[PDB]
């Protein structure tokens, strides 16, 4: 499609990433540990797929509480204009799928 | 009895100040039967004491790669995973360094691959003990692993049921083997497995599994009738 | 009878069928630090009272009356920590909402989405549900909106109310007390007073903290302001 | 003790949780099958009225494929999440393969959704239960059960949820092949069952009539009554 | 798939709306065309204050202090100036302090270095912090300087010749907003003096 | 019972899942919603349960929240719940909208939810969303309709029903009073009057604490349309002067 | 001096003092509850039967329970759970046909019980409660194995499971010898079937099916079946 | 968690108690106090202090390699009280913040803002059933361009907030009260007069006239809005000036 | 014990109290509930009956036919000895056996030496569960305790039963312990267990029965690594045939330990959870 696509697709993921090698570089191995196993928590408390999430906890853990992107603003997946069955949407998420 | 509280999780500590599910997993290692290994300075030798006759041939012994196998007393869906992982280190160490991979190194991968479960939630240790028998440019090798995640080297060692018997036989004559023929070691090592065996029983090429690697001698598994031209010479229980 | 089981859980119901770390986060609500909200003619106030009234405190640093966008602020009673990580949300979905329709978030929406933030925390098992309450007050359509939001995230426009420490007795004076026409320079007095319902000590620009919106926008008001609006009641 | 977990077994080897799924099902409204001469039929009692209620929104029995359709009696909501999905898989075979989908298929597919169901503790399997009839690409009649543990299973006559058992023993009476040759007998038969499951006739019941060459088409409660009124007229003549 | 879809820039036309394209061209035949700026901008720095130009107008806000004008897309320069000024408004919100041109800077950069000017957002970005009189030169592709004074866009070259000839180290406001005016005057349309102090 | 009554994933030897059970209790101590469908439309009668001295109202409707043009309904049980799954229903509704270029037909958009409320009983760590909700209804299929759901996803269709408090009570008063086919809106405005008056004991309905939403249609389109406070206190006026006639008969 | 209630035997993951995980002991008890699946490896193939356990004349014994093909030689015999069984019967058939797909191969018998126990072995968050009885004659030959709860699998020359396993397998120990012929094996896996069975053995309450080096894996007939358990 | 929720009110973080308490955060409050030692700050016209008492029992101990003052930046301290390895970890969390803060802007993190993100840290600890609360009391000093010296002080239970003087560890509440009436009667306090006062708390509610190696006094200046420690000879100087005044 | 990440979750009990107030609700004296806890009474009880009567049998076995000994066997091991020594000679005609079902089971088969009445024997292969152990003591005991009879209690027990300062696996992987009655007046023969040290369930069940009506009782205890089938479990029973209590009953040790081999050869199909 675009060279953009993939960058903004796995933009999070190539950066949180990042933060974990500059911390495993200067702080230690356990900085990326501690970070991982408090987001991983706080991202098993959310509502099940089907219905839009407002996960206070994971946001404010990475510093995005006072800040807004595209990411935000555009194709608002909250008012989503397609969604599946609440089951089967709930299976993929649990890998039954 | 207090135990009650702190026996039934692997990760919680007691006031006494011990986990009991990693020495419940090292009381899961003599649920299994009775392997010996043993080595000299040219064979690593491994013997397995097999518990119908038609149905669970019961496959103690277990080939790893070219250089390395081990003997199976415990768990035995651990047994597989754990056999099946020191074949991929192997399997690797072979398909980009080309070499063998040190039995030392192997049974400290095993090692650390056994810590995880005891530090985790939703896991239990492993819950079978092996004995890792290669060999490398060192030399002969023996390596007890535990269900609990710390290992041993060895040149001498049974674990299992009734194993003491065979521990006891392979510190009598623990020396004898260091300078032992590939054939002479095994038969020590049949003798632990036969002190283990009532007296009532014995060793008569049926409950005898035999796993050797050596210096040209690859990990070979004498099973069956394999086995009974190495108990041609064994005699006399006395 | 006890029925503890159900009044640890915030996923159960009971079997009467209620939702009891709910009522419980509501009780840390009614545990909290006085507010009275005044929706007047000419804007809303939220005099408050501070959960210090120390020698020692810095007046720059903490905010019982912060805003949200221009026109909007809230006040709170219950939990800080809490409070404080709500409305750092607040701000974003105004902003967010800027960023979408261009017309500043209306009291009533905003008071909605940061009450459905409230509607997934006692949703969810393992979180717990939040121990505050809002009252989201702001200036929108030539019209003033004072709104209570709470722990289980249901929300309610109010002409006048009261919440945190004998709050109850706060609307209670509050009902002989609010006229439908009664306007802000009044409500501020009026609020100072709910306050002296629910106050323990004595009563100064340190040891309360009040607020106001208008048709201007929403502000809090300045130490020398209070103590003023104090002097003349 | 084991059955405060849906994914435990115990000492006698059972899943309990599974088979108060299956109580579940057994607290559930007489639905009755029958696989008769190029005919199924599906007879299912109404239960309650509730006088001003609309019928559309309730019924029992669902159409699945154009050669499909099914008679649920467990639990409600359960059941319309199996038979939307049994819908869903239908329609992905019909597609994909090119086929009037088989009756066989869907109950396997039924099945192993609450199979899927079945094997986690942080989910329940749906509590209900359904007699899957139809015809083939070729039109041989058919009839099924699946269940909360999550096997299909092939059956000629059928009888679950409520009085079960009741009118499943009518049936090993009087299910036979001069009472199945043709269509008149089958739905007979199935409110013939239905008249030992529940006291009122043509009044409380809702019955599917699927054959080799028709779809479900669920008949009026004045046809049925007709037929009430026919075994009632054999009941005079015995 | 059965996954929650998620928000930002969606990349699903790209490859079909790139066959229109195709067809279209190939064709000779019109497709809806990008609506640009296509202004002169200006900046410059004085003894206690910024002045930022333009011509008609390209100053944009960010922050009370901080302005910010627009050159390349016209879309694009004001939605990242939009967006960062409701970044830097959320920054004030809980520092309690008006927000740092530094902190535009690097934002607007950071942005406009994710999306590899696929935006076009050529901005001069002039405000007055506490920490004094900033100009930068944000750029489209996440580049920037920090200088003295910057011209952009529709005869940006004229009005850099102008500036770098009639500049001097700290000015006068008033001498200041004139250098940005005869710079605009250039280039070019009103100038469009936007004054920071 | 005293187990099986905890996560909503864990049966009980009878079958019950008592935790969805006590969703229903929760319906129970709720704001009384009795719904009369109708020839003409379909009403939405209710208790405006909340009517304190200093409480305030800047919204259209109470408990009343409309969905499309062709669809509204009522909450009776948890408000929060109740919140999320009245936007939920809206946008439901729009997505069909999207794609068929139709107002949803209510059955669907009901079922929609009920999916919804069956995942938040099937999968445990959720609640089961304590809410009932009372469905006026247009569409092409089925005329008007009356509906409900249940925090089970169990739903249903009705001539009339009810949801909340005295709710069975209600029904009872219904099933006395009612006399489908000759039902037009206006006799069932009086009956919802009537039933509500009958089954909750507030002054003589009280015009602020009660609230009625008819869905009718006019000119080929459905009209959603709160009943004033003026014209609730016409309808209890004159069920009260039909009462004092009635006295004066007997 | 006290008496305590410890549980080991509620948790799969949980070790008694001894060293037991009793869950998987307990799916082991939940194979017996299951109908007992007869099969014998012998020199000129192996065979599968098991019984059905068919209870009423309404349910229909025409159709196939309790035996399944995973490739031309390759199929196994279910016993315990029918839903458990279904999922690795489709980890034998599917990895066997990319054996197929990929080689252009049929995947040893042994290979195939190393893919079911790689689905198995994995607790599906509970011990299997099917044993398999994988009865192929590969490449290398006939072989029969035996799947359990604890997943792993175990090679076998003649095996009794299910409602009767060590009721029927010391009739196996009698009757079974190494020089068994496929027509011996199917006989007499039949007649030690009819013998544990409650009911009597005709070829509506039994399914066989048989592979030999020549034959490949098929689903012996009602005719086949009745005219074996007619000389049995 | 993993292992779950705990039955019981005060038995996890994530159950409130019947009158709407959570318990868990009161004894992470109790883990401060545990700590064994007492820290003081002090806030003045031109610095800000943070003093603490000193313990290593164990001669063996090297002194050296035991300390309750860290710095986060270069401008910027703290002294902590509570438990050790939760404290050198919360140092170690403001000092991940701060950096990330600077990255974000190209300013570096505000003494009332770090104090803040740190709280938010503890607000989701409090509220996640996994996490606990690191039971650690950061009173971060540093000047401020515009509000000059700022003392703050974080909690484990997460509330943050500015002070004049603060008190934490296990004298807290009677060096608090110390503490309001020297402030009560201020005289616009130096660095001289701000570190007195600190040292000396703690040396009254305490009850030590310290020796130079029985206090750590960390403290910022407007002249050196560097945070900087002080030496065996400064501190001991400093006691020696309280002691003959 | 979390089905979801943070359900609230309660410990397992050492007294079970909450089982105590289930026993209160009867789920709330429930007809059906009290009905089918009823139909579990009648599942979970026992029912002495012998198979030349082929009827059943009411009040007692050693009140009703002579009692002099009476040879209990509680486990595989236990019943293999008396199957080993003292059944390869006598007759040992049944008369009796507690039919029962629990999760867990297995015979509970009672016979008498025909030579002797008098002496008497029981092979519980089975388990008893704890409720039908009193039942099971209302069956070949019955009432009228006698006091007159020698209760040669033999058991099977695991070494981590054993509490000890060493480890389980430090003991030795065999050995047999005692516990005999104030009356009994015999040898202990192996070493009396510790203080620390308790029994349970069926075997604890006679003894304590034993000792309330002081009757000549011992409880032999054989704390081996193995519970199933095995030579060095039964030939560390040997010890019990060489006391008083089994002198009589035990012949031919040759006899026995050929009777012993085909113990062990009977086999199982030994399932592969274990290699």
């Amino acid at each position: 499609s675009h060279p953009l696509e993939l960058s903004e697709k796995n933009f999070q993921l190539n950066q949180d990433k990042m933060n974990f090698s500059t911390l495993r570089n200067i702080q230690g191995l356990f900085a990326p540990l501690k970070l991982q196993m408090e987001f991983k928590a706080v991202q098993q408390v959310q509502r099940l797929p089907f219905l839009s999430s407002s996960n206070l906890s994971l946001d404010v853990l990475r510093g995005n509480d006072e800040t807004i992107g595209f990411e935000d603003i555009l194709n608002d997946p909250s008012q989503s204009e397609v969604m599946g069955e609440p089951h089967l949407m709930v299976e993929y998420k649990l890998g039954l799928l | 009895m207090f135990r009650n509280q702190y026996d039934n999780d692997v990760t919680v500590w007691s006031p006494q100040g011990r986990i009991h599910q990693i020495e419940y997993a090292m009381e899961a290692v003599k649920q299994g039967s009775a392997t010996v290994g043993l080595k000299s300075k040219t064979h690593a030798v491994l013997v397995a004491l097999k518990r119908s006759e038609l149905a669970a041939h019961q496959k103690k012994i277990l080939h790893v790669d070219n250089h390395i196998g081990i003997s199976i007393a415990g768990l035995t869906a651990d047994a597989r995973l754990l056999c099946n992982f020191m074949r991929q280190e192997c399997l690797d160490s072979r398909f980009v360094f080309d070499r063998p991979l040190p039995v030392s190194r192997l049974v400290s991968l095993i090692g650390s691959k056994t810590q995880i479960p005891t530090q985790r939630y939703g896991r239990r240790p492993y819950g079978v003990g092996l004995l890792i028998a290669g060999y490398d440019d060192m030399g002969p090798h023996i390596f007890q692993t535990c269900p609990s995640a710390n290992y041993f080297d060895c040149r001498a060692m049974s674990i299992g049921a009734r194993s003491q018997s065979a521990r006891t036989y392979l510190e009598r004559h623990m020396s004898e083997f260091m300078e032992c023929n590939l054939n002479e070691l095994v038969k020590h090592g049949l003798r632990a497995l036969r002190e283990t065996l009532p007296a009532e029983q014995d060793l008569t090429t049926k409950n005898v599994s035999i796993g050797i690697v050596g210096k040209d001698l690859e990990f070979t598994i004498y099973d069956d009738d394999d086995v009974s031209p190495f108990l041609e010479g064994l005699e006399e229980r006395p | 009878m006890a029925e503890r089981g159900y009044s640890f859980s915030l996923t159960t119901f009971s079997p009467s069928g209620k939702l009891v770390q709910i009522e419980y986060a509501l009780a840390a609500v009614a545990g909290g630090a006085p507010s009275v909200g005044i929706k007047a003619a000419n804007g809303v106030v939220l005099a408050t009272e501070k959960k210090q009234k120390s020698i020692l405190y810095d007046e720059r640093s903490v905010h019982k009356v912060e805003p949200i966008t221009k026109h909007i602020g809230l006040v709170y009673s219950g939990m800080g920590p809490d409070y404080r990580v709500l409305v750092h949300r607040a701000r974003k979905l105004a902003q967010q909402y800027y960023l979408v329709y261009q017309e500043p978030i209306p009291t009533a929406q905003l008071v909605q989405r940061v009450a459905s933030v409230m509607q997934e925390y006692t949703q969810s098992g393992g979180v717990r549900p939040f121990g505050v309450s809002l009252l989201i007050c702001g200036w929108n359509e030539g019209r003033p909106y004072l709104f209570q939001s709470d722990p289980s995230g249901a929300y309610f426009a109010w002409k006048a109310t009261a919440m945190g420490k004998n709050y109850v007795n706060g609307k209670t004076f509050l009902e002989k007390r609010y006229n439908e026409d009664l306007e802000l320079e009044d409500a501020i007095h009026t609020a100072i007073l709910t306050l002296k319902e629910s106050f323990e000590g004595q009563m100064t620009e340190d040891n309360i903290e009040v607020g106001i919106c208008n048709e201007a926008g929403f502000r809090r008001l300045t130490p020398t302001e209070v103590k003023d609006y104090l002097a003349a009641i | 003790s084991y059955d405060r977990a849906i994914t435990v077994f115990s000492p006698d080897g059972h899943l309990f949780q599974v088979e108060y799924a299956q109580e579940a099902v057994k607290k559930g409204s007489t639905a009755v099958g029958v696989r008769g001469r190029d005919i199924v039929v599906l007879g299912v009692e109404k239960k309650s009225v509730a006088k001003l209620q609309d019928e559309r929104t309730v019924r029992k029995i669902c159409a699945l494929d154009d050669n499909v359709c099914m008679a649920f009696a467990g639990l409600t909501a359960d059941a319309r999440i199996v038979i939307n999905r049994a819908r869903v898989e239908c329609q992905s075979h019909r597609l994909t393969v090119e086929d009037p989908v088989t009756v066989e298929y869907i109950t396997r597919y039924i099945a192993s959704l609450k199979q899927r169901y079945t094997q986690s503790n942080g989910r329940r399997p749906f509590g209900i239960s359904a007699l899957i009839v139809g015809f083939d690409f070729d039109g041989t009649p058919r009839l099924y059960q699946t269940d909360p543990s999550g096997t299909y299973h092939a059956w000629k006559a059928n009888a679950i949820g409520r009085g079960a058992k009741s009118v499943r023993e009518f049936l090993e009476k009087n299910y036979t092949d001069e009472a199945i040759e043709t269509d008149d007998l089958t739905i007979k038969l199935v409110i013939k069952a239905l008249l030992e499951v529940v006291q009122s006739g043509g009044k409380n019941i809702e019955l599917a009539v699927m054959r080799r060459d028709q779809s479900l088409k669920i008949l009026n409660p004045e046809e049925i009554e007709k037929y009430v009124a026919e075994i009632e007229k054999e009941k005079e003549e015995n | 798939v059965y996954a929650p879809p998620v928000g930002g820039f969606s990349f699903d036309n790209c490859r079909r709306n790139a066959v229109l394209e195709a067809d279209f061209a190939k064709r000779g035949y019109k497709l809806p065309k990008v609506r640009k700026t296509g202004t002169t901008i200006a900046g410059v720095v004085y003894k206690d204050g910024i002045v930022l130009g333009a011509d008609t107008s390209k100053i944009h806000f960010i922050s009370p202090n901080i302005y910010c004008c627009g050159a390349g897309t016209a879309a694009d320069t004001d939605m990242t100036t939009q967006l960062i000024s409701s970044n830097l408004e959320l920054h004030s919100l809980s520092t309690g302090r008006l927000p740092r041109v530094v902190t535009a800077n690097r934002m607007l950069k950071q942005m406009l270095f994710r999306y590899q000017g696929y935006i076009g957002a050529a901005l001069v970005l002039g405000g007055v912090d506490v920490t004094g009189p900033h100009l930068y030169s944000i750029y489209p592709h996440g580049s920037t300087d920090k200088l003295p004074y910057v011209t952009m866009g529709s005869g940006s070259l004229a009005a850099m010749a102008v500036f770098e000839d009639k500049f001097r180290p700290d000015m006068e406001e008033e001498e200041a907003k004139n250098l940005v005016s005869e710079a605009i005057a250039a280039g070019i349309s009103n100038i469009d003096l936007c004054v920071i102090s | 019972s005293r187990r099986y009554d905890s996560r909503t994933t864990i049966f009980s030897p009878e079958g019950r899942l008592y935790q969805v059970e006590y969703a229903m209790e929760a319906i129970g101590h709720a704001g009384t919603c009795l719904g009369i469908l109708a020839n003409d439309g379909v009403l939405l009668a209710a208790e405006r349960r909340n009517i304190h001295k200093l409480l305030d109202e800047v919204f259209f409707s109470e408990k009343i929240y409309k969905l499309n043009e062709d669809m509204a309904c009522s909450v009776a049980g948890i408000t929060s719940d109740a919140n999320v799954l009245t936007n939920e229903l809206r946008l439901i509704a729009q997505r069909y909208l999207l794609q068929y270029q139709e107002p949803i037909p209510c059955e669907q958009l009901v079922t929609a939810l009920c999916d919804i409320k069956q995942a938040y009983t099937q999968f445990g760590g959720k609640r089961p969303f304590g809410v009932s909700l009372l469905y006026i209804g247009w569409d092409k299929h089925y005329g008007f309709q009356l509906y409900q759901s249940d925090p089970s996803g169990n739903y249903g269709g009705w001539k009339a029903t009810c949801i909340g408090n005295n709710s069975a009570a209600a029904v009872s008063m219904l099933k006395q009073d009612y006399k489908e086919g000759e039902m037009t809106l206006k006799s069932a405005l009086a009956l919802a009057i009537k039933v509500l008056n009958k089954t909750m004991d507030v002054s003589k309905l009280s015009a602020e604490k009660v609230e009625i939403a008819t869905l009718t249609r006019e000119n080929g389109k459905t009209v959603i349309r709160v009943l004033k406070q003026k014209e609730v206190e016409q309808l209890i006026k004159k069920h009260e002067e039909e009462e004092a006639k009635a006295e004066r008969e007997k | 001096m006290f008496l305590t209630r410890s549980e080991y035997d509620r948790g799969v993951n949980t070790f008694s003092p001894e060293g037991r995980l009793f869950q998987v002991e307990y799916a082991i008890e939940a194979i017996k509850l299951g109908s007992t699946a007869i099969g014998i490896q012998t020199s000129e193939g192996v065979c599968l039967a098991v019984e059905k356990r068919i209870t009423s004349p309404l349910m229909e014994p025409s159709s196939i329970e309790k035996i399944v093909e995973i490739d031309a030689h390759i199929g196994c015999a279910m016993s315990g759970l029918i839903a458990d069984a279904k999922t690795l019967i489709d980890k034998a058939r599917v990895e066997t046909q990319n054996h197929w797909f990929t080689y252009n191969e049929t995947m040893t018998v042994e290979s195939v019980t190393q893919a079911v126990s790689n689905l198995a072995l994995q607790f599906m968050s509970r011990p299997f409660g099917v044993a398999l009885l994988f009865g192929g004659v590969d490449e290398k030959g006939p072989q029969l194995f035996h799947m359990d709860p604890s997943g792993t699998f175990v090679q076998c020359d003649a095996r009794a499971i299910g409602s009767a396993s060590e009721g029927a397998q010391s009739s196996l120990q009698e009757v079974y010898h190494k020089s068994m012929t496929l027509k011996e094996a199917i006989k007499s896996s039949l007649i030690i079937l009819k013998q544990v069975m409650e009911e009597k053995l005709n070829a509506t309450n039994i399914e066989l099916a048989t592979v030999q080096p020549g034959q490949n894996f098929h689903m012996f007939t009602k005719e086949e079946l009745e005219e074996v358990i007619k000389d049995i | 968690m993993s292992r779950g929720s705990s039955a019981g009110f005060d038995r996890h973080i994530t159950i409130f108690s019947p009158e709407g308490r959570l318990y868990q955060v009161e004894y992470a409050f109790k883990a401060i106090n545990q700590g064994g030692l007492t820290s003081v700050a002090v806030r003045g016209k031109d610095c800000a202090v943070i003093v603490t008492q000193k313990k290593v029992p164990d001669k063996l101990l090297d002194s050296s390699t035991v300390t309750h003052l860290f710095k986060i930046t270069e401008n910027i301290g703290c002294v902590m009280t509570g438990m050790t390895a939760d404290s050198r970890s919360q140092v170690q969390r403001a000092r991940y913040e701060a950096a990330n803060w600077k990255y974000k802007y190209g300013y570096e993190i505000p003494v009332d803002m770090l104090c803040k993100r740190i709280a938010d840290i503890s607000q989701v600890y409090t509220q996640n059933a996994e996490m606990r609360p690191l039971g650690c009391c950061m009173i971060l000093i540093g000047i401020d361009e515009e509000q000059g010296p700022q003392v703050y002080k974080c909690d484990p239970a997460g509330y943050y907030c500015g002070f004049k003087a603060t008190a934490a560890g296990v004298k807290q509440t009677e060096s608090t009260s110390f503490l309001e009436k020297k402030v009560k009667k201020k005289f616009d306090w130096t660095f001289e007069q701000t570190v007195e006062t600190a040292i000396t708390c703690l040396s009254t509610v305490l009850s030590i006239d310290f020796k130079p190696s029985e206090i750590e006094v960390g403290v910022v200046t407007v002249e050196n809005p560097k945070f900087r420690i002080l030496t065996e000879a400064e501190i001991d100087a400093h006691l020696v000036a309280l002691a003959e005044r | 014990a979390a089905t979801f990440f943070g359900e609230v979750v309660k410990a397992p009990c050492r007294a079970g109290t909450e089982d105590e107030e289930e026993e209160e609700e009867g789920r709330r004296e429930t007809p059906e509930d009290r009905e089918v806890r009823l139909q579990l009474a009648r599942k979970r009880e026992v029912r002495l009956l012998r198979r030349q009567t082929k009827t059943s049998l009411e009040v007692s076995l050693l009140e009703k036919y002579p009692c002099s000994k009476f040879i209990i066997a509680i486990g595989n091991n236990a019943v293999a000895f008396l199957s080993s020594f003292v059944m390869n000679s006598g007759v040992w005609e049944e008369v009796g056996c507690a039919k029962l079902w629990n999760e867990w089971c297995a015979f509970c088969v009672f016979y008498h030496l025909k030579s002797n009445p008098s002496v008497f024997l029981c092979q519980c292969s089975c388990y008893v569960a704890e409720d039908q152990q009193y039942q099971w003591l209302e069956k070949v005991f019955g009432s009228c305790p006698r006091k007159n009879m020698q209760i040669t209690i033999l058991t099977c027990r695991h070494v981590t039963d054993y509490k000890t300062s060493e480890s389980t696996g430090s003991l030795p992987s065999p050995f047999l312990r005692a516990l005999k009655t104030q009356n009994f007046k015999d040898s202990a023969c192996c070493p009396l267990l510790e203080q620390p040290n308790i029994v349970h369930d069926l075997p604890a069940a006679v003894l304590s029965y034993c000792q309330v009506w002081k009757i000549p009782a011992i409880l032999y205890l054989c704390y081996t690594d193995v519970m199933k089938l095995d030579l060095i479990t039964v030939e560390a029973f040997k010890p019990i045939l060489s006391t008083r209590s089994l002198k009589g009953l035990v012949k031919n040790i040759p006899q026995s330990t050929e009777i012993l081999k085909k113990l062990m050869t009977t086999n199982e199909i030994q399932s592969n959870i274990y290699t």
